RNA sequence: AGGGGAUCGAAGAUGAUCAGAUACCGUCGUAGUCUUAACCAUAAACUAUGCCGACUAGGGAUCGGGUGGUGUUUUUUUAAUGACCCACUCGGCACCUUACGAGAAAUCAAAGUCUUUGGGUUCUGGGGGGAGUAUGGUCGCAAGGCUGAAACUUAAAGGAAUUG
């Protein structure tokens, strides 16, 4: 099997967190990046790691992943925020019940009228 | 350095809150001992019992080390913390930090007369646990403390000068009667009298005056 | 041994002291 | 069958304070509820009552302020012997400086300490702290 | 709950209760004046009968005895009090 | 403390039965709601919207009124609460916990999901029991939005809506947002409808 | 110490039900204690039922299963039929499927 | 109230109970049956001073193995027989 | 809790419940206090000032948080027809 | 003591299995199983949980009774019936969820309202064996039931839960 420990995909976590502006689609600069911008022991465990931190990378380009959030999402979020031109005063009157309208008339004042009478 | 977490941490060093008797007022969950370490430093330690208990495991017996321990000054504030570790040190070590947060408010008072300084309980008060109902019962001066020699401890290290004790249950099992002994005096801010009635204008909450000086950033 | 068989066992034994007190009577 | 009417009273006021209420009804009421009703309310552990009147035994709704830990009865009328009041006292109440118990003497129903000023006794029924 | 008032139950809450828990007791029958057009007099049922009620002159039926209520019988008018 | 014009308005009378916040729960019902309002015949109790709107206030009273309107807490584990709580505490201080909860955030420092807060708002306390459970551990006023069937224990002021769907809980939690801003904010004097749009605290799609 | 609320199974209000006999070892038990089995199936079987009509006159007939009612001893309901024996929980649940 | 009569004249059942309930005390029914004076190898007194007849060498119950020397005696009083122990090292060379 | 002359001897005299004016201890870590604000003319809600209400942890538990806080609050004029004392 | 005696079947007899196999499995089948007239009076006769009264908390089912409804369905000409539907209310057999509360726990709307210890009343237990034994009394045709000790021995026996 090829599945990754928990130290591989704990530290590919820990970078794409603080190191999304610098890191890539590619794993050979991926790489080089690893070098400067952490120590790691040995060759193997290094290409480990930014080969899947490249993974991890690669598909964060088609939506979120669930265990990193480098904050630029959550404002992405909102600015990606916004909808809605029609609401729900359209058309003619409110529709209420027998009773609803009785609420209404033991308050309050104003309101287009609208009656039903529901079944067992 | 100490360097606190959570809001109630913070106006602490922050000299802001000056007793726990504030805490006390507004009910303030503790989470971290240093809190009650620079609030009541007169507090002195009391290891009241360690003894051995075994998990069959496997592939090992663990047989770690449960260690009770009892704190206080001898003027109103007693803690009761229990811990089993590996190693009876640091049983010990963890119990006392345990017994700091637990730290709780003695109400004292006069056996029955109004005169100086109040040196016996305010009400009989009972407290049970697991199988032991240890009973609190006012008592005339130089009484003493009419209770066996844990339960005396835990006692004298909350200053409670005079008082009579009854215990029901299996009291040979320490760890249940001293913590029945600590659920009776914990139950005498929570008996209300007479002299309590009187209605206060309800305080304000620390945490909502310096929020400032409390918050992150 | 099972209590049933037991009551057993000692229902018997009344009955031979029961019956060798009779011989005396 | 009912067997002593204060002691349901003085049940059913406990459990209404146990679980944070303020008021309960209590049935049936009689002569002795009400003097025990009116001796609490004198020394303030319940607000005020009201006697209704069914054509029977009547019922009686109290009002409760939360002063009130426990309001007890002693189920067999004991007799006490001026002597022996301050032995119940301190059987059965918190201190020496609050709490009453309550006994009927020849001079009328009423808490220990006035009993005490009135130098009467007679039997024990209940009491409140 | 935890604070009502006992004192004043609300018509509805305690209209639906039991006819021995309600505040003060009372019953929840009633009485009525009955005719059946034969004849012109109104005699007085109770609404509970267990007597099959016999009418004034003309011994003819007027209720039948039930479980609780009586039932009227055929063409017959009524008015509770 | 009775304001003077913090009536319920026609429009906001309107809104309401728009969202059907007064459509109450149906053969469930908890004992502990006078929030209703005569029972509509097969099923539904029709919940008395004035009662709504006056307990909203208090919300509003009670939100603003913590001195960093940050550490106001707003929660909801539902998706049809999820998009209007992120919109609530956007416009207002207030910290947004949509979707999971995780467990030990207000016991237990250690945590990284760790609060600390002053008051507590959730949309469903049955789906977020969590919450409300949890800040009992540890003294924090919650306030609620809830049904004729929601479980009232550990919440103060409940906010007797509709979480039947659709858009009542992000239209409250829109009101819930107006009134804080109309509270001792940046807002307005009379009805002023309000620039923002109620569809945008709403469920989207597909 | 005890280990079930039905005791045994279902019998409140009563002191006594009936025997039945296991269907299987014809042990005596308690008709309320008894599990049972509606053992509703087809007269043919599986791929017999082609054969059947193919080689009959009619159209397509009818075709109408055998019913019979099963009881089993407990030991027996244990030993292969419908029991397990499940966690101390799922124990509690009373569902069929 | 389980059990117990609460009445104000319920005295009289409440002691015999009591009387009765007494038998199930082991060193009561000891005392008032007088088991003390009818069996007991001594009187019902302190000591007793008998004769001795052969010296005795009891082995130990488990988990202990040895020889007990005791000697038995024959009280004077009473001629009612009985063995007994003989303590510390030696000491049995003291008897006859 | 005086003494044999004046002195306010022994500490701490704690909150009691708004609700049922009993005790609110120390390790009750369930209990609540709420703040509803003090406002003034057209909107505005006055910082600091607030109408204040202490709930025990024993009330809460037995839900008992709403209905409760509903008649203190509108029988001190800050909730109009929401509560009804009759049932 | 009569009748009955299909069935199944203590005893007994066999076929097998087994080192043995007085059994488990197979066969034969006495008594018995049914009933009348008398006995016997015991079961884990169990909810292993006295009865009467009060109080304390939510939820949906169902059983019997009753009340309300310009409810549904039955058509005939609409009713009247009947069954069905919804709301409430008494009294049942139970279940669900919680726990303020109780408990050594398992669990418990009672096993709750108990060191803050008293509504009324009945009954039984007081370490384990010895032993439900001995003895006396009594009831029974019998088998046996009720009542029911001691000497002596002994440091545990026992309960619930945890990890193995
Ligand atoms: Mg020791
Ligand atoms: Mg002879
Ligand atoms: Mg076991
Ligand atoms: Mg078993
Ligand atoms: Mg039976
Ligand atoms: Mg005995
Ligand atoms: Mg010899
Ligand atoms: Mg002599
Ligand atoms: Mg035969
Ligand atoms: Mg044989
Ligand atoms: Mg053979
Ligand atoms: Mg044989
Ligand atoms: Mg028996
Ligand atoms: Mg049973
Ligand atoms: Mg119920
Ligand atoms: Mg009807
Ligand atoms: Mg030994
Ligand atoms: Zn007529
Ligand atoms: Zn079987």
């Amino acid at each position: 099997g090829r599945v990754r420990t928990k130290t591989v995909k704990r530290a590919s976590k820990a970078l794409i967190e603080r190191y999304y502006p610098k890191l890539t689609l590619d794993f050979q600069t991926n790489k080089r990046l690893c070098d400067e911008i952490a120590t790691i022991q040995s060759k193997r465990l290094r290409n480990k790691i930014a080969g899947y931190t490249t993974h991890l990378m690669k598909r964060i380009q088609k939506g979120p992943v669930r265990g990193i959030s480098f904050k630029l999402q959550e404002e992405e979020r909102e600015r990606k925020d916004q909808y809605v031109p029609e609401v729900s005063r359209s058309n003619g009157v409110l529709n209420v019940d027998n009773q609803t309208s009785d609420l209404v008339k033991s308050l309050g004042l104003k309101l287009p009228l609208s009656v039903i009478n529901v079944s067992a | 350095g100490w360097v606190p977490v959570t809001k109630l941490g913070r106006l602490v060093k922050a000299g802001k809150i000056t007793t726990i008797e504030e805490i006390f007022l507004h009910s303030l969950p503790v989470k971290e001992f240093q809190i009650i370490d620079t609030l009541l430093p007169g507090l002195q330690d009391e290891v009241m019992n360690i003894k051995p208990v075994q998990k069959q495991t496997r592939a090992g017996q663990r047989t770690r080390f449960k260690a009770v321990v009892v704190v206080g000054d001898s003027n109103g504030h007693v803690g009761l913390g229990i811990k089993t570790a590996k190693e009876v040190a640091g049983a010990i070590r963890a119990g006392i930090i345990i017994a700091k947060l637990s730290v709780i408010p003695i109400r004292r008072g006069y056996w029955g007369t109004n005169l100086g300084q109040p040196h016996s309980l305010a009400t009989k008060t009972t407290g049970k646990c697991g199988s032991v109902t240890v009973r609190l019962i006012p008592a005339p001066r130089g009484s003493g403390i009419v209770a066996s020699p844990a339960v005396k401890k835990l006692l004298q290290l909350a200053g409670v000068e005079d008082v009579y004790t009854q215990s029901n249950g299996k009291t040979r099992t320490l760890e249940n009667t001293l913590k029945a002994a600590f659920v009776a005096i914990g139950n005498t801010y929570g008996f209300l009298t007479p002299n309590l009635w009187a209605e206060q204008p309800l305080p304000v909450s620390p945490l909502d005056i310096y929020s400032d000086e409390a918050s992150a950033q | 041994m099972r209590a049933k068989w037991r009551k057993k066992r000692t229902r018997r034994l009344k009955r031979k002291r029961r019956k060798v007190r009779a011989r005396s009577k | 069958t009912r067997s002593s009417v204060l002691a349901d009273a003085l049940n059913a006021i406990n459990n209404a304070e146990k679980t944070g209420k303020r008021q309960v009804l209590i049935r049936p009421s009689s002569k002795v509820i009400i003097k025990f009703l009116q001796v609490m309310q004198k020394h303030g552990y319940i607000g005020e009552f009201e006697y209704i009147d069914d054509h029977r035994s009547g019922k009686i709704v109290v009002q409760l302020n939360g002063r009130l830990n426990k309001c007890g009865v002693i189920s067999p009328r004991f007799n006490v012997k001026i002597g022996d009041i301050e032995k119940w006292t301190a059987n059965l109440l918190p201190a020496r400086q609050f709490g009453y118990v309550i006994l009927t003497t020849s001079a009328g129903i009423m808490d220990h300490e006035e009993a005490r000023r009135k130098h009467v006794s007679g039997k024990i029924l209940g009491f409140v702290y | 709950v935890l604070v009502q008032d006992l004192l004043h139950p609300t018509a509805a809450s305690e209209a639906r209760k039991h006819k021995l828990k309600t505040l003060v007791q009372g019953p929840r029958s009633y009485f009525l004046d009955v005719k059946c057009p034969g004849c012109l007099n109104i005699t007085t049922v109770f609404s509970h009968a267990q007597t099959a009620v016999t009418c004034e002159s003309c011994s003819t039926i007027l209720c039948t005895p039930t479980g609780g209520k009586a039932k009227l019988s055929e063409g017959t008018s009524f008015r509770r009090k | 403390s009775l304001p003077a014009t913090f009536d319920l308005t026609p429009e906001d009378a309107q809104l309401l039965l728009a969202a059907n916040t007064h459509l109450g729960a149906r053969n469930v019902q908890v004992h502990q709601e006078p929030y209703v309002f005569n029972a509509r015949p097969d099923g539904v109790h029709v919940i008395n919207v004035g009662k709504t709107w006056e307990k909203l206030v208090l919300a509003a009273r009670i939100i603003a009124a913590i001195p960093n309107p940050e550490d106001v807490v707003a929660i909801s584990s539902r998706t049809f609460g999820q998009r209007a709580v992120l919109k609530f505490a956007a416009h207002t201080g207030a910290t947004p916990i949509a979707g999971r909860f995780t467990p030990g955030s207000f016991t237990n420092y250690i945590t990284r999901s760790f609060k600390e807060p002053r008051l507590v708002i959730v949309t469903d306390p049955r789906s977020d029991a969590q919450a409300i459970k949890e800040a009992s551990y540890v003294n924090i006023p919650v306030i609620a939005l809830t049904d004729l069937d929601s479980p009232s224990e550990f919440v103060d002021v409940a906010i007797p809506c509709n979480n039947r769907g659709k858009h009542s809980i992000g239209l409250i939690w829109y009101l819930l947002a107006r009134e804080v801003l109309r509270l001792r904010g940046a807002l307005v004097d009379r009805t002023q409808p309000w620039s923002i749009m109620p569809d945008l605290y709403f469920y989207r799609d597909p | 110490p005890k280990k079930r609320a039905s005791n045994g199974r279902n019998k409140k209000g009563r002191g006594h039900v009936k025997p039945v006999r296991c269907v299987n070892c014809s042990k005596s038990i308690p008709k309320d204690k008894a599990i049972k089995r509606m053992a509703i199936r087809n007269i043919v079987e599986a791929a017999a039922v082609r054969d059947l009509s193919e080689a009959s006159v009619y159209p397509e007939y009818a075709l109408p299963k055998t019913y019979n009612k099963l009881h089993y001893c407990v030991s027996c309901a244990i030993h292969a039929r419908i029991v397990r024996v499940r966690s101390r929980e799922d124990r509690k649940n009373r569902a069929p499927p | 109230g389980k059990g117990k009569p609460r009445g104000l004249n319920s005295a009289r059942k409440l002691r015999v109970h009591r009387r009765n309930n007494r038998w199930a005390e082991n060193n009561y029914k000891k005392r008032l049956l007088g088991t003390a004076f009818k069996s007991s190898p001594f009187g019902g007194s302190s000591h007793a001073k008998g004769i001795v007849l052969e010296k005795l060498g009891i082995e130990s119950k488990q988990p202990n193995s040895a020889i007990r020397k005791c000697v038995r005696v024959q009280l004077i009083k009473n001629g009612k027989k009985v063995t007994a122990f003989v303590p510390n090292d030696g000491c049995l060379n003291f008897v006859d | 809790m005086e003494n044999d002359k004046g002195q306010l001897v022994e500490l701490y005299v704690p909150r009691k419940c708004s609700a049922t004016n009993r005790i609110i201890k120390a390790d009750d870590h369930a209990s609540v206090q709420i703040n509803v604000a003090k406002v003034d003319e057209e909107g505005r809600a006055i910082p600091g000032e607030y109408v204040t209400y202490a709930l025990s942890g024993y009330v809460r538990s037995r839900g008992e948080s709403d209905d409760s806080l509903n008649r203190l609050a509108q029988n001190d004029g800050l909730l109009k027809n929401v509560w009804s004392y009759s049932r």
